[PDB]
């Protein structure tokens, strides 16, 4: 983590050579956060009570 | 476009457990030939990258 | 709500006298979000499982 950011660097070796890559993540709209975790977990308990 | 195909493609997807050097985190990768969508988790933050 | 604050304004009559109070409310920091509502639903679903 540098500044508000989650650099996620994958290593890996493809023929026996270096593979380098890195996903520079940022912080989630509050959009993206609600429909991909709040929702469904609310659908998931009302489903479990039922 | 595409931008709509990877957003529902990351949507429908399950998560998944990434155990790093020191810690873990909850994944959910989406790539296809024209880009990809990446969403991580500590449960206490999300990120996200397009 | 203006461009990212919520204004929510209770107006009430105490007992024959105004009463205006006006929460100013800001996007909640990711820590309170997964505090409040992420990891508590997943404990639910955990628990209704069980």
């Amino acid at each position: 983590c540098v500044a508000d950011a989650l650099i996620l660097r994958v290593r890996s070796e493809l023929s026996g050579l270096p593979f380098y890559w890195n996903f520079h993540c940022m912080l989630a709209s509050p959009s993206l956060v609600s429909q991909h975790l709040i929702r469904p977990l609310m659908g998931m308990s009302l489903a479990l009570q039922c | 476009p595409v931008m709509e195909e990877l957003e529902q493609g990351l949507l429908m997807q399950p998560w998944a457990w990434l155990q790093l050097a020191e810690n873990s985190l909850l994944a959910k990768v989406f790539i296809t030939k024209q880009g990809y969508a990446l969403l991580v988790s500590d449960l206490q933050q999300v990120w996200h990258e397009q």
